[PDB]
RNA sequence: AGCCGGUAGCGGGCGUGGAUCCCUGGAUGUCCGAAUGGGGGAACCCGGCCGGCGGGAACGCCGGUCACCGCGCUGCGCGGGGGGAACCUGGGGAACUGAAACAUCUCAGUACCCAGAGGAGAGGAAAGAGAAAUCGACUCCCUGAGUAGCGGCGAGCGA
RNA sequence: CUGUUGGGAAGCAGCGCCAGAGAGGGUGAAAGCCCCGUAGGCGAAAGGUGGGGGGAUAGGUGAGGGUACCCGAGUACCCCGUGGUUCGUGGAGCCAUGGGGGAAUCUGGGCGGACCACCGCCUAAGGCUAAGUACUCCGGGUGACCGAUAGCGCACCAGUACCGUGAGGGAAAGGUGAAAAGAACCCCGGGAGGGGAGUGAAAUAGAGCCUGAAACCGUGGGCUUACAAGCAGUCACGGCCCCGCAAGGGGUUGUGGCGUGCCUAUUGAAGCAUGAGCCGGCGACUCACGGUCGUGGGCGAGCUUAAGCCGUUGAGGCGGAGGCGUAGGGAAACCGAGUCCGAACAGGGCGCAAGCGCAAAGUCCGCGGCCGUGGACCCGAAACCGGGC
RNA sequence: GCUGGGGCUAGGAGUGAAAAGCUAACCGAGCCCGGAGAUAGCUGGUUCUCCCCGAAAUGACUUUAGGGUCAGCCUCAGGCG
RNA sequence: GGAUGACCCCAGGCGGUAGGGGAGCGUUCCCGAUGCCGAUGAAGGCCGACCCGCGAGGGCGGCUGGAGGUAAGGGAAGUGC
RNA sequence: ACCCGGUGAAAUUGAACUGGCCGUGAAGAUGCGGCCUACCCGUGGCAGGACGAAAAGACCCCGUGGAGCUUUACUGCAGCC
């Protein structure tokens, strides 16, 4: 996983 | 006696320390420390016996005591020491330096002073130095030598 | 502090030896009997003073 | 180097076990396991070996081994310890009677 | 290890014979333009109160 | 007096003309590795010179020898490379942190890098201490002493 | 040694015996005398060590007078820039040094904290030097050290398996029995695995083996339940089942009454706030040195030792350098039962003023509370820096 | 233009037809080890039993406001009573 | 009441968080042990409607287990989830 | 998808014997009060609810927390003069 996706919804 | 016979009489088995265990022993969960902050954590406060929470401390006071020395320091002068004639109205033999501090009244590198009150045994006081109104004192009954030698 | 001696009661289990400048009070403690020569005695009684 | 007091020409009592007092030659010493085979324990090992050779067979006899301190050496009368007397060559092992073995 | 002595404490603050600490006056350093006579010879040494307990603490060795 | 390691088995041997096993010394010791004939992606590849081996010139194998630096002799001899758990000396040398912020300060000549020495290293025969007509190389322990002092005279550092 | 109970004796019992040896370990269980040992003693041809003893060699040791030859050079010294020392530019010395200038050979030179004088201590610019000290890869001894989630990461073929390009990260996993005596053979089954037989004292000691806890999953029995409302319990009666001559007691639950889980966090939680699937193990108020009170003692105008020294089947003594206390005031000089401020013999601030042989100021240990410095109650960052990959 | 093989440049540095993209599946400063048990005035947790007492959420100051120092309120010992 | 405690009276007090104080109970280990307990059965395990304790717990009994355990009195903690 | 034979997970989970309304309660109740309704147990489905799950809220504020960036913020250093 490790994210890395920013927090969009 | 033996040695199922010996243990400490009562104060001293007092080795019973506190602790953090259990509920109804006192002492447990927050363990005497209450819920609190700073305090209850594990470094503890800043040195209380001195820190004042951000304030100017009692650092607001003055050094009069001047002359706190410069970085050569302490000057070696000579220093008596003060022994009142109560004190050396023990023994009776000729009362000198060395053989005062031999008995429990000088320190080794102090120059003698007697001096104070107390009744003048009649005799020989070898001395440092007196005091005004030890010296009268002890003029009737015995005598007084002054040092300073090498 | 006879060597020989204290060489000879030695493996008995009742008897724990002791030289005169050994002298403790847990091994005082420790036996029933206290036991020691003319000697010992001797420095026992120079320890108190 | 693994000492032990009793050899394979020896004679031995056996001091302790559900041997105890027997007697016999000892045949047999492995010092690694620290041990002695004598006439004493034998036991039902079921010799499996139906197909091989000896067939049939329910099972074998067979001597096995004991712990060697419940053995003892004997000579002119029971098992006694064995003092050793240096000679003016080597020195021969003997009871503390006289002169066992030679 | 050894506890260390306060040299800031030591060097203006002292403990008499009972135990008391003594220290000089605030204030007549510094502004003295015109306060009055009676203000800077109102300056001399006084005791501080219960306090002072923690200046004895940092003066452990000094004693007396 | 048993033995052929852990390890029995198959299958074979040795030992009271003293074995196994333990200690000392000696022998052999492929190849890599400071690796050192030269290469190289360590344990592989290719050689020079001398002697030997096979019919042995072309081939291959065996034994010897051939790196570089420093010092001393006029090519020869002596030494050096690399490693080691910690400990040691020197050449370099932080920051978190403490200061309830932070820059002098602290952490701290600490961690760590590097070079070198060893069974220790360093230090060590006074251009020294010091106020005692005084001590007598150096090193280590205890005191002196949280003292003398140092310090945004702060936190603290510290003979 | 014998007998005795036991599968097994060493236990127990009966007479003995050793001991400079009754440390310990092993033997089917609990052994001074069965085994290995222990006390006390002996031993190397060879290699290593040799600081202990002896011997040899190198090497070195005298007085007076006269000469003024020599006595460590870009050095001393001075300045600028810095480091070291407790010394942070401070009145800043000394000791080192990068830069600039740049001597002298005893009537010469450095230092005693700027500087000068005086009085003294030393003799720089060359080097070597054991011992006492640090350390523990290795060998040995001991333990109010661990006992397989502990103790080193590893008691077991572990820096392995495995993870990662790499540096690097890093596990889990010990025990049948005294002895394999490890279960021939028959029977079901393809086997696996069972049932007999047999070994063994014990076979739920049978080898995915000592003891076999809990969660969890089964089978059997007792009670109970399909008009019933539930923090699950509790209190009453009641029926059924089982114990106990009896009285009584256990299990279960029909009906009635009552009833807002645990923890944390909070003004306030059943809370629709936090954490917890359940069980078992690991898991958090320490220790060292100082300090301040208290307390148990020892000695008391005294108390006490530190390093170290000697002696020890875990035996303790010596050692008084020193520390704390008997005097206090004052920045200090100094004075002193007082001193300081002050002209003051005004004043005031700090100070001094002995309990009736017992006891006590004070000290030295033991113990306890709390503080100080340390990772200082445990867990956890976002990050910073160093050297490597 | 795409692509194989052989090479070089890296942590305050590379490389970047520029997004702070990419630099071993997480880059507004890689990874590993070390300083290190960093610091955390914050959060969570802090285990056996019984007995007596038993608060505070105030004031003053604070780069202080969810933290602290002194006072207040609690407890214990000793003394006065 | 002088029994000098933990004896019989009489009188009162006893909700309780943070907390302060006082008593104890268990766990590991040392002295007590060259001792004592232990095969006619140690520690540990599984049951109890029994005894003692206010309680933490300590006893007794049976089954399991197969080789260790450790009094009174004290000492020391890696001491109770 | 569903039924049968075969193999067989997961996140989650205080415990559960887990109904509606009107109220009450830390202000949005299956669990408290009153009433109403409801025999015991599943299978296929729908998602209103369990303030459902998953990630110690990214927003916001706080901490004398941390980084990236900026400049005529401070103080330094490279570089240059
Ligand atoms: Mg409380
Ligand atoms: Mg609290
Ligand atoms: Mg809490
Ligand atoms: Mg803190
Ligand atoms: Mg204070
Ligand atoms: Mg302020
Ligand atoms: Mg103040
Ligand atoms: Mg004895
Ligand atoms: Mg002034
Ligand atoms: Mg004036
Ligand atoms: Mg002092
Ligand atoms: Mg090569
Ligand atoms: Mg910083
Ligand atoms: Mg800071
Ligand atoms: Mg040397
Ligand atoms: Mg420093
Ligand atoms: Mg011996
Ligand atoms: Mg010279
Ligand atoms: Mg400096
Ligand atoms: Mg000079
Ligand atoms: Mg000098
Ligand atoms: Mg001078
Ligand atoms: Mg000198
Ligand atoms: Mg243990
Ligand atoms: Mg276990
Ligand atoms: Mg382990
Ligand atoms: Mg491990
Ligand atoms: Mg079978
Ligand atoms: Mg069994
Ligand atoms: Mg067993
Ligand atoms: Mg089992
Ligand atoms: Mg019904
Ligand atoms: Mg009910
Ligand atoms: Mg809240
Ligand atoms: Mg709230
Ligand atoms: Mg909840
Ligand atoms: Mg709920
Ligand atoms: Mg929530
Ligand atoms: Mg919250
Ligand atoms: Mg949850
Ligand atoms: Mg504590
Ligand atoms: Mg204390
Ligand atoms: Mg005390
Ligand atoms: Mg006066
Ligand atoms: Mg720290
Ligand atoms: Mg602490
Ligand atoms: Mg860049
Ligand atoms: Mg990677
Ligand atoms: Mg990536
Ligand atoms: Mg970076
Ligand atoms: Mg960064
Ligand atoms: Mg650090
Ligand atoms: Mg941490
Ligand atoms: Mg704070
Ligand atoms: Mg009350
Ligand atoms: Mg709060
Ligand atoms: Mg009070
Ligand atoms: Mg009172
Ligand atoms: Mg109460
Ligand atoms: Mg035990
Ligand atoms: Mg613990
Ligand atoms: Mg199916
Ligand atoms: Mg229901
Ligand atoms: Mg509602
Ligand atoms: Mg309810
Ligand atoms: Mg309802
Ligand atoms: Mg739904
Ligand atoms: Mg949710
Ligand atoms: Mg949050
Ligand atoms: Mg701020
Ligand atoms: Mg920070």
């Amino acid at each position: 996983x490790g994210g890395p996706k920013k927090k969009k919804k | 006696m033996k040695l199922s016979d010996l243990r400490p009489n009562p104060g001293a088995n007092k080795r019973r320390k506190r602790v953090g265990r259990g509920p109804g022993s006192g002492h447990g969960k927050t363990a005497t420390r209450g819920h609190k902050g700073q305090k209850s954590r594990s470094g503890g406060l800043k040195d209380p016996r001195r820190f004042e929470g951000g304030r100017s401390t009692t650092l607001m006071r003055l050094p009069k005591r001047g002359m706190q020395g410069q970085v050569p320091g302490e000057i070696k002068r000579p220093r008596y020491q003060g022994v009142n004639l109560k004190d050396l109205a023990r023994f009776e033999g000729e009362v000198t330096p060395e053989l005062l501090v031999r008995a429990g009244l000088l320190k080794k590198g102090y120059r003698l002073k007697i001096l104070g009150e107390g009744e003048a045994k009649p005799l020989k006081v070898v001395a440092h130095a007196f005091s005004k109104s030890a010296l009268e004192k002890l003029k009737a009954a015995g005598g007084e030598p002054v040092l300073l030698e090498a | 502090g006879n060597e020989l001696v204290r060489r000879a009661a030695r493996n008995l289990p009742w008897v724990v030896t002791l030289a005169p400048e050994g002298l403790n009070v847990y091994d005082i403690v420790r036996t029933e009997r206290l036991v020691m020569d003319l000697d010992a005695w001797e420095v026992f009684q120079n320890r108190i003073g | 180097r693994v000492k032990m007091h009793v050899k394979k020409g020896d004679t031995v009592l056996v001091a302790s076990g559900k041997y105890k007092g027997r007697v016999g030659k000892v045949k047999e010493v492995l010092p690694k396991k620290y041990a002695v085979i004598v006439e004493g324990v034998n036991i039902v090992k079921k010799a499996v070996r139906v197909s091989p050779k000896y067939p049939q067979g329910g099972f074998i006899e067979k001597e096995a081994p004991l712990h060697a301190s419940k053995v003892r050496p004997i000579c002119p009368a029971c098992g006694k310890p064995t003092r050793v007397r240096k000679k003016f060559l080597e020195n021969g092992k003997k009871i503390r009677v006289c002169a066992k073995c030679g | 290890p050894k506890m260390k002595t306060h040299k800031g404490a030591k060097k203006r603050v002292k403990i008499t014979a009972s135990g008391k600490v003594v220290a000089m006056k605030t204030g007549k350093r510094h502004l003295n333009w015109q306060k009055s006579g009676k203000e800077i010879r109102q300056k001399g040494r006084k005791f501080v109160l219960a306090k002072p307990e923690a200046e004895r603490i940092k003066l452990l060795l000094p004693y007396e």
